RNA sequence: UUAAGAGUUAAACCUAGCCAACGAUCCAUAAUCGAUAAUGAAAGUUAGAACGAUCACGUUGACUCUGAAAUAUAGUCAAUA
């Protein structure tokens, strides 16, 4: 069974009563107004909890279920408010007990309906500079930096590149005041990555799950045989799962052509083998088909492969 | 044309040599594996046997 | 046929001594096979208990060790073979004594020398009307060999405050039969021979109720 | 003889349904090899030679004088109110014999339906005949041996 | 006769065979296929427009010359317009 269901709020709100013939209003609009609170002469909603950004590295994600859909607060004292019968905003008659003891995992959960979405941890500029110095100056391998700071290796390399770009931009005075204010207000919104904590440091033993293993296979053997990861790897015809981590932690003859004055291009001839080189004859044409191959040029132009 | 003819000759003879080596290397790897599945495993003491019958 | 037979009863593992003519006299081959197979069973998670019995069911369970070969290994001066024999036998006794899963010994028939060693070191040792228990090493110029000097001072019930009944049994080599062995504590249970089949089925059926820890 | 092996498979199913502890099958090399593979794999509690009347207590030597009255006696296992040997079926039927190479045998053991044969199951034993030797399918794969896929037992 | 086998075509002599209910002969229908397209979990099924491969034909039929190769979109004769 299914009907159209206007997405009314799941929490109580005061609905319209008798309306002046010319109001022309909807209950959804009133629900939004109550959620937002009064709008300033400046076009601002100071009374709404979520109007302003946090500043203490504790994200201010929505909690419509814990707080019963009461999103209003005093902007200066931050104390909860409620809409009284007379159309004013005052203290709640009773205090909420679900808004003080909030599980620390819930504070990093952007969406109330998805427990598996959590925000990442921002790295402090000091840690990023430390990693950049370690990788570039002291020449420490990315594996041991990853282990020391508990960061996945691609993230470490990305940090190195991003810090290099930042260094260039700072040497050129391209980081304007607006950019610095934006960066620092964004940085104070998210939790800060802590190298020392065990539960805040990234797991460093992850490997992709290939299709080959995903199928469950079972072996019946004598009751006392040992059967370890290496035997399992042999059975599935794969490298053992430890060499996968080990390998993830880490000729053709060519002839360049004679250029002469006035010639606008050079020829390089790469050696190939007959029966493997060429455009095949009677190959599948997909240009009129839904999976036609689209690629991008070295200049970023969309081309048809 | 001489280069092509003689390189083809050389490639054929080299292929034959390589195939003989491959055959005699497989004939050893296979026998090593069959024998390594003959080292008495201690766990085989738990498989019931009726050798006399 | 092999001197020891290994079979399965649904969770139990049955070890049958299989030398009828020599009354199941224990060897180094027998001791080694038993020792290695018990080492295997100690790791198996589908094994709950071991039963020790004999194919020559009424007459003998184990009529001592086969020390005649030990005596010929010393008439020909091959002392290394005697050493291997006793190492195997006593290591097997040590294994049985310290085994972490139940071992049940059917002492249905003559039980002497090595037989006492196989049967005396387990908490579950069953005598029958046919059990003829003895320790006759004094008359062959030998000593109580199978840990008997450790067990008898501890398990014997009557007149054993200072190991003196244990001494009487060891020195005299008196044959203790049937329910007398049960009453003296040499056997832990007393079951008629006709029942040992049904018991063997029952021991093959019972499993730990949950968390599957037979230890 | 695949007909006799099919008869044995059906007879084992019949005896498991009524829960008889001991039954008999025809005395032949194929029957003995099949029973031995079941016994070593834990599906049978005991395997004895015997006559039409029962298992032999002592060794009785088989000759043309008594070949027609020989049987193989197998003990069936039951545990937790369930038979250990519930199903036993032929794959290679007499009217459609299925011979597979080692690669297709590996595919079958890896979950692929080959020649309409359902793949090997978690607690199932598929037997293969090679050079008049019955053997477990995984063992045939280990020995790199093509063969006739003979029967499933679960 | 042909470069060349063969009742392939022509001539002579013989023998009495050959195919067929696992479908002959006859009739109808159709160009064929793919590392091509569609579809499906797959076996397969469909298409044979496009890309490619092969065949056949160039208004219809037979014959001939030349040619290594042609009953050629040639030539001869006939039919149709
Ligand atoms: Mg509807
Ligand atoms: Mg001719
Ligand atoms: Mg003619
Ligand atoms: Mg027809
Ligand atoms: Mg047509
Ligand atoms: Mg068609
Ligand atoms: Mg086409
Ligand atoms: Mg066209
Ligand atoms: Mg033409
Ligand atoms: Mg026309
Ligand atoms: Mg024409």
């Amino acid at each position: 069974f299914s009907r159209r269901r206007i997405a009314y709020p799941f929490y109580p709100f005061k609905k319209l009563g008798r309306q002046h013939p010319k109001k022309h209003d909807t209950n959804l609009k009133t629900a939004m107004r109550q959620f937002l609170g009064p709008k300033n002469y400046k076009g601002e909603y100071v009374m709404n909890k979520y109007f302003t950004v946090p500043t203490n590295h504790v994200p201010n994600y929505i909690k419509p279920d814990l707080e019963r859909g009461q999103s209003l607060e005093h902007p200066v004292t931050k104390k909860p408010l409620q809409l009284r019968y007379d159309g004013t905003l005052g203290p709640p008659p009773v205090e909420n007990k679900r808004l003080q003891n909030i599980f620390k995992d819930r504070l990093l959960q952007p969406f109330p309906s998805n427990p598996h979405c959590k925000t990442n941890y921002v790295l402090s500029p000091q840690l990023k500079q430390s990693i950049f110095e370690e990788i570039t100056v002291e020449g420490l391998s990315a594996q041991q930096v990853s282990q020391k700071y508990g960061l996945k290796i691609p993230r470490v390399e990305a940090i190195v590149k991003l810090v290099s770009v930042e260094n260039s931009w700072n040497r050129r005075n391209r980081v304007s005041s607006d950019l610095k204010t934006m960066d620092e207000t964004l940085y104070r919104m998210f939790p800060v990555f802590d190298s020392d904590a065990s539960f805040k440091r990234e797991n460093l033993s992850e490997i992709p799950v290939p299709q080959k293993t995903l199928a469950s296979r079972f072996l019946t053997i004598a009751e006392s045989e040992p059967f370890g990861p290496v035997d399992a790897a042999h059975v599935l015809e794969l490298e053992p799962a430890v060499e996968t981590l080990r390998n993830l932690s880490t000729n053709t003859k060519v002839i360049y052509g004679e250029l002469v004055e006035g010639e606008r291009s050079q020829y390089k001839f790469t050696n190939a083998k007959v029966g493997k080189v060429g455009y095949r004859y009677g190959s599948g044409n997909r240009d009129n088909k839904k999976d036609r191959r689209i690629g991008f040029n070295k200049l970023g132009q969309m081309v048809y492969i | 044309l001489i280069e092509a003819f003689r390189k083809e000759e050389a490639r054929l003879l080299h292929k034959h040599e390589y195939l003989q080596k491959r055959t005699k290397e497989l004939e050893k790897a296979k026998e090593l594996e069959l024998e390594k599945l003959n080292k008495e495993k201690s766990s085989d003491l738990t498989i019931m046997t009726l050798d006399k019958m | 046929a092999p001197p020891v037979l290994f079979t399965v009863q649904d969770t139990a593992r049955v070890i049958t001594l299989n030398r009828p003519k020599k009354l199941n006299a224990l060897n180094a081959e027998m001791s080694e096979s038993m020792f290695k197979t018990l080492n295997e069973y100690a790791k198996s998670d589908t094994t709950n208990l071991v039963i020790l019995k004999s194919s020559n069911r009424p007459r003998s369970f184990c009529a001592g060790g086969d020390v005649a070969t030990v005596a010929i290994f010393n008439f020909n001066k091959e002392f290394a073979k005697s050493i291997k024999f006793f190492t195997d036998e006593y290591s097997l006794n040590f294994q049985i004594a310290t085994y972490l899963k139940p071992i049940v010994t059917f002492m249905d028939g003559i039980t002497m020398g090595g037989g006492v060693g196989l049967s005396i070191h387990t908490p579950f040792r069953i005598a029958t009307e046919n059990t003829k228990w003895a320790m006759p090493e004094m008359d062959i110029g030998f000593f109580p060999d199978v840990g008997s000097t450790f067990a008898l001072p501890r398990i014997v019930t009557l007149a054993n405050s200072n190991s003196q009944m244990a001494l009487y049994l060891c020195l005299t080599g008196e044959v203790v039969t049937g329910a007398d062995a049960y009453m003296l504590g040499l056997a832990s249970h007393y079951v008629s021979s006709e029942n040992l089949d049904a018991l063997q089925k029952r021991l093959g059926e019972i499993s730990p109720p949950f968390n599957n820890d037979p230890q | 003889s695949l007909v006799k092996l099919a008869n044995t498979c059906a007879h084992l199913q019949n005896c498991s349904k009524v829960r008889v502890a001991l039954t008999s099958i025809p005395y032949t090399k194929l029957q003995l090899q099949f029973a031995y593979n079941l016994y070593q794999q834990g599906f049978l509690s005991s395997l004895q030679k015997g006559s039409t009347m029962g298992p032999d207590k002592d060794f009785v030597e088989v000759t043309p004088d008594n070949i027609s009255t020989r049987r193989l006696w197998v003990g069936l296992k039951y545990r937790d109110n369930k038979p250990v040997l519930s199903s036993c079926k032929l794959i290679s039927k007499p009217n459609s014999r299925i011979h597979l190479p080692m690669e297709d045998m590996k595919k079958l053991c890896s979950g692929v339906t080959i020649r309409n044969i359902k793949p090997l199951q978690p607690g199932e034993l598929i037997l293969v005949r090679a050079h008049n030797n019955i053997m477990d399918i995984n063992e045939a794969i280990s020995k790199k041996l093509d063969g006739e896929v003979l029967c499933r037992v679960k």
